[PDB]
């Protein structure tokens, strides 16, 4: 609520002044590379959403396996990373 | 090899860092003398409340206040 | 399950986490724990065959733990009932209902 | 067991195979240039 | 006071304030004129300094400032730019190459001015109109600008 | 009292978004010896005014194009980013939300859109081309702008902003994650598609090239809000602002000073260096950054447990 | 939250129907998948939340980070589709009749 | 010379600290006198409506000893 | 606010709808991230936190985008989407249809969060999504061995 109050002034902001704004005045694919950076794009949020539970993961009591398992993750994703740079990926 | 990392210094200076941490963050946690004190600063950390156990009798937990000297300390954590 | 390699291999990657009553994070007990919990100590040692129709006393209460529906037609009902006689007057919130109170 | 409109269909390829870069041009007024360069040019991506 | 007329003048006058602050121009720099211009938007003569952008595309370009000869060939052009930028719009021809012909009046690919093509609001004189001379036919504008009144027509209309 | 308090922390950035645009064509003049805009109102002063009420005035051209995905997008790229000022922590913040710092990156996100959607949009050739690199490089640069948050909330224990006050009370966290800081604010730079990272919209004229008047305006007053957000986000993250619970304006004086010197920085960045290429600034970010981010995140999660320094939740 | 379930369930199917429906081009299809997506981890993530199942909590999200990958692959197939054909048109897949 | 580029910047900063300074006088003055309360975790949000039900109906409200 | 829920819910139906009735590649993407924003607020709603920001930071913005990215790429050629919205508002009305016997024989807030844990410092979610490192790690390798095959199954599917 308290957000919304904020949210729905700050859209009528804008749309007051597109508004003011009409109101006063009175096909090629070739990079696929694009597809492919974007691609791993995702890959890459959803490691990162994989990531993001770590800040309340510090906490946990085992903590070995907290970082084992993180190292892990941020390990096989560079390696992904790596294989982009080994082929030509990430050369656009 | 020494080129392997000398040339690797001067030009390309980021992946050479960059393997650099990943190893020096590998290494570090392994041999520290803090290292444990995370599971147990963190295990410590009271959160749920410490529900009480009936003394059915001989037991070491503390009885009573639990300012008693027996039990769990955190001077570890205390002067750490 | 169809090749229980980990049973055997004593692991077990996919068995702690199957029940609302498993280990919930920070020992945060789940709804209903306590019925899942006497819906399976039941039903153990007992195939699901014989699970189905002497262990259905733990699992209609299961079913309305959680599902929590033969309440609702409780209420549902009770709501409706309070909305004739109200209309006719013939019932009245109390302050309670009337928003007034300070427990504490 | 070839139907009518069935035998449209003819065999398929043994080998299992079958049978301007969105050309744009430089702006004359375009900051770039000198003013006068209508540059054609057809661009894969 | 509140009769009207008196409050149409006085808005017409910010909204042309407005406008006469900030001319948003844009330069097809056709030929050498621009090489001029190029010297308003340098630093002895800081075109910004007036609220003109040193540059703008068409879409949200003011003023259009045609320096240099309007070839044949350019011609078609010229229209569709100034045939692309907003309904409040203005032309500063610059040059003789583009006020008239200039030294290529008689030529067969030059258009004999670029009012053939485009309306002209400013004509600014000289085969190197100097860039003084530029800023002082962009000032004449703004003094055009000022004089216009849109909203009392419409009052009085 | 809340709606006040909604006009405060609203209007006041946007007078202050004014500023910043005659702040911008002054401090780039007298660096290339030139005095900027003076001329209109006093020292510049009425200067964004001015032409604010021009670019309302003047036609907003329908191109002979979407009437939505041209009308939605201005108004989402105003809305996001004049809507990350919400949660910020200027001493208190106005919504303090517990997942604050996923709040910003998450609305950050969504501003890619409007790129796409304008770019979509114009139906024009200059403005799809434009829009697909700009949509490419702002959430490449967004997969390391995260990571480099993520390293900072481990050390940091929440993503509430407003922990960050109570983490950087003896120093900032650019002296440790100083690396990071750099990283930080080239992503700042490439976010908000200012110089270095400014290759859409260029002097090759990307999303505004059919965008003229009202919805120019709209966006344009979105991409200076943020290029203060941004920066304020830098100012809050890494330079902290010294914090006395008694007097809690000196938080709010300094995080004005700290806020203006960075905004003042990428400013000095752009008359100083010639824009990157489209791969030389993906180049930059998938080779020399996130390689360097995605170890320093290992870091950052082995700097806290052997150090025994896991930050306290909460 | 049983009739918010409904209407989510329903809305599964609703992007049931899309993709068992189809009509031109496949990325649609693709982006009516995504769909049911976002509505099992919308139903998956408010159950979980209203049985205070936390121990479950990682099931939402491993829901959508297989799905993503899913759908890559799905994109890929897609644009190795419209650089065979270049129309992506579910109408010219018809090879293997 | 460079005076010059300070007037424009007064106007900055001094629309930079209004927003600290009203958000942080505005919880102050509409939370009696107290900062306002941040309720992060359901612990802190008990408390705090367990203080509303303690006396009048607002939190800022704190009943001491005297009761 | 009552039923705060149910009208989300009957928004969530309506973008699903719009999916359905395929509008254009891209327009309809608009639908999903409308229908993704609409879901990130009902988990928001339940008290969801992590789960319902997580949907937003990564089906929203990284999965729809990419989506749409790539439909400006290929199958972004055109031609009835009009009809298509009028048609979505034919069945808009429907959708009250069914809620209408459905109210009219069976009340939202008599619960929506079902037990509040009020005292409670150790309670949202996230506490459980990061169970990924205790008690749970196998979710986490499984999901990271998906995408570590990701980058090497798709590079053939380009090439
Ligand atoms: C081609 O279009 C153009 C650009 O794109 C390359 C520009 O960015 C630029 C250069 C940018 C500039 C700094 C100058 C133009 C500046 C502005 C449009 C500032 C606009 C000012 C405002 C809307 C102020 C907002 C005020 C409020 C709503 C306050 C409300 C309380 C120009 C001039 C241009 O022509
Ligand atoms: C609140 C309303 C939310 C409505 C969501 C609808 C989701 C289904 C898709 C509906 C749009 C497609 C359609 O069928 O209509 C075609 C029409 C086409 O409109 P158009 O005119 O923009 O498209 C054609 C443009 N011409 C023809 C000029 C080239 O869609 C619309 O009218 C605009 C739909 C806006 C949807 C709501 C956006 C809210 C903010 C989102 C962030
Ligand atoms: C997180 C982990 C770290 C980041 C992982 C993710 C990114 C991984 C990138 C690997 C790239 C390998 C590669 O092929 O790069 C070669 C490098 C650049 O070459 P190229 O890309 O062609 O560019 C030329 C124009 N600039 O040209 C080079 O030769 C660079 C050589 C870099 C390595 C030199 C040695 C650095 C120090 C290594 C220390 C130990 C490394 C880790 C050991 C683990 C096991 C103990
Ligand atoms: C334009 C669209 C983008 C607009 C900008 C981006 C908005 C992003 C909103 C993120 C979700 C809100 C959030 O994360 O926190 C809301 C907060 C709940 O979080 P918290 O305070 O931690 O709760 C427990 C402890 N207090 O407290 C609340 O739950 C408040 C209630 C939820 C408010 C969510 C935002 C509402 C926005 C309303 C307008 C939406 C317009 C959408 C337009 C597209 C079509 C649908
Ligand atoms: C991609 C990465 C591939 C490799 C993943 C390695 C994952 C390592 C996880 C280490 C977990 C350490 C804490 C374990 C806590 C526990 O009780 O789990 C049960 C079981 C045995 O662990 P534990 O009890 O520690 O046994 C030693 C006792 N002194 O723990 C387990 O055995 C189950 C969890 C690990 C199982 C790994 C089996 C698959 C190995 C890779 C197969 C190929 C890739 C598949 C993806
Ligand atoms: C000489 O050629 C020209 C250019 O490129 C060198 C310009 O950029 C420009 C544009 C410069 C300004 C003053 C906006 C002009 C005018 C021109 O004619
Ligand atoms: S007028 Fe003189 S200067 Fe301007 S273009 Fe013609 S010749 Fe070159």
């Amino acid at each position: 609520m308290n957000l919304y109050t904020v949210i729905f002034i700050n859209i009528l902001l804008s749309l007051t002044l597109i508004l003011v704004a009409f109101w006063l005045p009175q096909r090629l694919p070739f990079s696929m590379k694009f597809f492919l950076v974007a691609i791993t794009f995702l890959l890459f949020d959803l490691e990162i959403a994989l990531l993001l539970p770590l800040p309340w993961a510090i906490q946990t009591i085992k903590t070995s396996t907290m970082m084992i398992m993180a190292f892990i993750l941020v390990t096989i994703l560079s390696l992904g990373l790596a294989y982009e740079w080994t082929q030509k990926g990430l050369e656009w | 090899i020494s080129a392997f990392l000398k040339n690797a210094w001067a030009k390309e200076p980021v992946l050479v860092v960059s393997f650099s941490v990943w190893g020096l963050a590998i290494i570090m946690p392994m041999i520290s003398p803090y290292t444990k004190y995370a599971s147990m600063i963190n295990k410590a950390t009271p959160y749920n409340y410490p529900v009480p156990v009936r003394d059915d009798g001989n037991m070491p937990d503390v009885p009573s206040h639990p300012q008693d000297p027996l039990g769990p300390s955190l001077d570890w954590l205390k002067n750490l | 399950p169809f090749l229980d390699i980990q049973k055997k291999l004593g692991i077990s990657l996919d068995r702690h986490f199957m029940f609302l009553s498993a280990e919930q994070p920070y020992k945060n007990a789940a709804r209903c724990h306590a019925f899942e919990k006497e819906w399976i100590e039941c039903a153990h040692g007992i195939g699901g065959t014989r699970a189905k129709k002497e262990c259905k006393i733990e699992f209609d209460d299961f079913e309305e733990c959680l599902l929590r529906y033969k309440t609702m037609r409780r209420m549902h009902d009770i709501k409706k009932q309070r909305e004739k006689l109200m209309k006719e007057g013939k019932y009245t919130p109390p302050p309670h209902h009337s928003g007034r109170e300070e427990p504490r | 067991y070839p139907s009518k409109e069935t035998a449209h269909w003819k065999p398929p390829p043994w080998n299992d195979v079958d049978i301007t870069n969105m050309t744009l041009n430089f702006g004359p007024q375009h900051p770039a240039a000198h003013g006068v360069l209508r540059l054609v040019l057809e661009l894969s991506g | 006071r509140s009769r009207a007329e008196y409050v149409v003048t006085k808005l017409d006058d910010l909204i042309n304030w407005a406008r006469r602050s900030s001319l948003w121009p844009m330069t097809f720099g056709l030929a050498c004129c621009a090489v001029e211009m190029m010297h308003m938007a340098a630093p002895r003569y800081d075109m910004d300094r007036f609220g003109v952008v040193f540059r703008a595309s068409p879409r949200q370009a003011d003023v259009m400032i045609v320096a240099g000869t309007l070839t044949n060939k350019m011609a078609p052009a010229l229209r569709k730019v100034y045939d692309q930028m907003p309904e409040p719009r203005y032309v500063v021809s610059m040059g003789s190459c583009a006020n008239g012909g200039g030294y290529y009046h008689y030529s067969y690919s030059v258009v004999r001015g670029c009012d053939r093509i485009v309306p002209v609001d400013i004509y600014v004189p000289g085969c190197p109109p100097t860039a003084e001379a530029l800023l002082y036919g962009i000032l004449q504008l703004q003094r055009k600008i000022k004089r216009e009144q849109k909203l009392k027509i419409w009052y009085r209309r | 009292m809340f709606f006040i308090n909604i006009l405060t922390l609203l209007v006041p950035i946007l007078i202050a978004m004014a500023f910043l645009t005659l702040v911008e064509r002054k401090i780039l003049g007298y660096m290339q010896l030139r005095k900027g805009p003076n001329i209109v109102g006093p020292y510049g002063i009425l200067q964004p005014f001015a032409d604010a009420m021009k670019l309302f005035m003047k036609e907003p051209m329908r191109p002979l194009t979407s009437m939505s995905l041209f009308i939605i997008a201005p108004t989402l790229s105003l809305t996001l980013a004049l809507s990350l000022w919400v949660p910020l922590p200027m001493p208190h913040p106005l919504i303090n939300l517990n997942l604050g710092i996923l709040f910003i990156l998450a609305t950050s996100s969504l501003s890619v859109y409007s790129i796409l959607w304008s770019g979509w949009a114009s139906n024009s050739k200059y403005s799809l081309f434009g829009a697909l690199r700009a949509v490419a490089q702002t959430i490449s640069y967004e997969v390391t702008m995260a990571i480099i948050l993520l390293s900072v909330l481990l050390m940091n224990g929440s993503y509430s902003l407003q922990t960050l006050i109570t983490t950087q009370e003896h120093m900032w966290l650019l002296l440790p994650a100083w690396p990071m800081a750099m990283m930080w604010f080239i992503s700042t730079l490439a976010e908000t598609n200012r110089a270095p990272f400014d290759l859409t919209e260029g002097e090759s004229e990307g999303f505004n090239v059919e965008y003229a008047a009202g919805p120019f305006a709209l966006f344009f007053m979105a991409e200076y809000t943020n290029i203060i957000l941004m920066n304020a986000l830098t100012t809050i993250i890494f330079l902290g602002p010294l914090y006395y619970i008694n007097l809690p304006e000196l938080y709010s004086t300094n995080f004005m000073m700290e806020a203006l010197l960075l905004s003042s920085t990428f400013l000095w960045i752009r008359a100083s260096y010639p824009r990157f290429r489209y791969d030389q600034l993906m180049h930059l970010l998938w080779k020399n950054f996130l390689p360097l981010t995605l170890a320093l995140c290992m870091w950052h999660i082995s700097l806290p447990i052997f150090t025994a320094g896991v930050p306290p939740y909460m | 939250m049983p009739s918010t379930f409904f209407n989510l369930t329903m809305a599964f199917s609703l992007s049931l129907l899309g993709t068992l429906m189809f009509r031109s081009h496949l990325m649609s299809t693709l982006l009516c998948l995504e769909g049911m997506v976002l509505s099992l981890f919308i139903m998956t993530s408010v159950t979980s939340l209203n049985s205070n199942s936390m121990s479950s909590m990682p099931i939402p999200i491993t829901i959508l980070v297989f799905a993503a990958c899913e759908a890559a692959v799905g994109l890929a197939l897609l644009v190795k589709v419209s650089n065979t054909y270049g129309t992506d048109y579910v109408q010219n897949l018809n090879l293997l009749q | 010379m460079w005076f010059e580029i300070l007037p424009g910047l007064a106007i900055m900063g001094v629309c930079l600290v209004i927003p600290g300074v009203s958000t942080a006088y505005i919880h102050k003055f509409t939370n009696g006198g107290k900062e306002k309360r941040v309720a992060r975790v359901q612990y802190q949000w008990y408390l705090m409506e367990r203080d509303r039900r303690i006396s009048g109906v607002n939190r800022y409200y704190v009943s001491k000893g005297l009761e | 606010m009552n039923n705060y829920i149910f009208v989300l819910s009957s928004l969530f139906l309506v973008g699903c709808l719009g999916l359905a009735l395929k509008p254009s590649p891209i327009y309809g993407g608009l639908g999903l991230i409308v229908s993704g924003f609409v879901g990130c607020l009902m988990v928001l709603g339940f008290g969801g936190s992590f789960l319902g920001l997580m949907v937003f930071l990564i089906y929203l913005g990284g999965m729809l985008v990419v989506f749409g990215y790539t439909t400006a790429m290929a199958t972004e050629e055109y031609p009835s989407n009009w009809l298509i919205l009028g048609f979505l508002v034919l069945g808009v009305i429907m959708e009250v249809f069914l809620i209408c016997v459905l109210n009219y024989y069976d009340g939202l807030g008599d619960w929506l969060m079902y037990e509040v844990d009020d005292v409670g410092v150790m309670l949202e979610g996230g506490i459980g999504v990061a169970a990924m490192y205790s008690c749970a790690t196998w979710m986490m390798v499984v999901a990271g061995w998906s995408l570590f095959a990701g980058i090497f199954i798709i590079i053939e599917i380009t090439r």
